[PDB]
């Protein structure tokens, strides 16, 4: 791997700069590379993993809804009949986001999720694992079902693991929860099953709240009132 | 709709 | 080269996708596979050229500015020493500028230039062989004289022909009036020269705005409020 | 200061 002559604190250091300099490829690669070295990721480091690979896919995501509705635009009733480029373009921006989907899910198998133990770092990793399966569910049109159950089954463990062993108002579990009534409502064709899974754990946060501090206070709302932003475009 | 980080 | 197999026309086509994607780098390597067909460049087609790669460009000056920055902050008095790599990864965004850099001088070189005869492609290719050598400028530190001449004597040859051949409101007359000004102040410490050529394109393009249609009209004004912009920072 | 065209 390119990153393999360079120590483990160094491409850390390095992804760090990468993310004031707003170039997320390198901080992926960067970060990668750390993963590679094969020890277990600090909380900091987990998260610069998330950073670095959402902020490259999300590009990715992006790109191809635009070009996915030149497409779908070009297939209308008296469209022009353009020649094969916007798929071909289409395809290749497709192909490039499956390729970081699957870079990152080969991290999550090989070795991060198997040797994840503590709560916080199961969760985190099988979170990741739903969302990058959902990223490649959102471009599917063909083993769509069985993208999506893997998407679903890999939330669904996250779920039962964050129910037994964090509180109601940990940031990983509400993220958590956030994105996989995210998948029932844009994936799963489950708008009853978002809208119900989102009000709960609000409200389920929101009794909890009185436990902590200023600061985890803050943390927690925030990623409440998303699901309330949710919530009010379903409801 | 909102997920969790950034876009 | 890895477009060589694409026709022409696709490239383009594909070029304005990608703009409309936000995805510049494809954009970019698009335009230098049509450019590598060995054809002229019509006036939108210089443009899609020009668009991908400062936008390539921009993204990488912005990194290496972000960079140094905290590059400079290390050399300073009580500063902790932190390693080589802040340093290392400087070097790295730095020779990924250059190389575009030196793509794009390679392209004008070979044949851009030579075969533009006309004062708005001459101009145009010109202008950005002066804005390509400013950006190798504003990361060199040892052949930097002569990089700074470089910049200096294209723009120079490009304002000669454009003083000739265009009126004084053309945008890429102004264009280059206002990127020559900004050489003046930025790299050659010549803020003196900056201002008064900034000064007199602006003054000579108001005495020519009753020549031009509204849509012209608003062409020019809209650099020339980027002149007057640049005004205000300087006196 | 600001130069011809995008960022
Ligand atoms: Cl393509
Ligand atoms: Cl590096
Ligand atoms: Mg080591
Ligand atoms: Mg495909
Ligand atoms: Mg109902
Ligand atoms: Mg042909
Ligand atoms: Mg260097
Ligand atoms: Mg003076």
């Amino acid at each position: 791997g390119a990153m393999g002559s360079m120590e483990r604190a160094s491409l850390i250091q390095k992804a760090k700069l990468a993310e004031q300099a707003e170039r997320y490829e390198d901080m992926a690669a960067f970060m990668k590379g750390a993963v590679e070295k094969g020890e277990e990721l600090s909380c900091e480091e987990r998260n610069l993993l998330s950073v670095a690979y959402k902020n490259v896919v999300g590009g990715q995501r992006a790109a191809w809804r635009v070009l996915s509705s030149i497409e779908q635009k070009s297939n209308e009733e008296g469209s022009e009949e353009k020649g094969p480029e916007v798929r071909e373009y289409r395809e290749k921006v497709e192909t490039e986001l499956q390729g970081v989907c699957d870079t990152v899910l080969g991290l999550l198998d090989s070795h991060l999720i198997k040797e994840a133990g503590d709560a916080e770092s199961r969760v985190f990793y099988l979170k990741m694992k739903g969302d990058y399966y959902r990223y490649l569910a959102e471009v599917a049109t063909g083993d769509k079902k069985r993208i999506i159950d893997s998407a679903r089954s890999a939330y669904q463990e996250a779920m039962d693991i964050s129910k037994k062993e964090m509180p109601p108002t940990n940031p990983i579990r509400l993220g958590l929860a956030l994105n996989f009534s995210v998948f029932h409502y844009e994936i799963a064709n489950s708008p009853e099953e978002a809208i119900s899974l989102a009000k709960t754990t609000f409200d389920e946060a929101m009794a909890d709240l009185h436990t902590l501090s200023e600061d985890s206070y803050k943390d927690s709302t925030l990623i409440m009132q998303l699901l309330r932003d949710n919530l009010t475009l379903w409801t | 709709f909102k997920t969790e980080g950034p876009d």
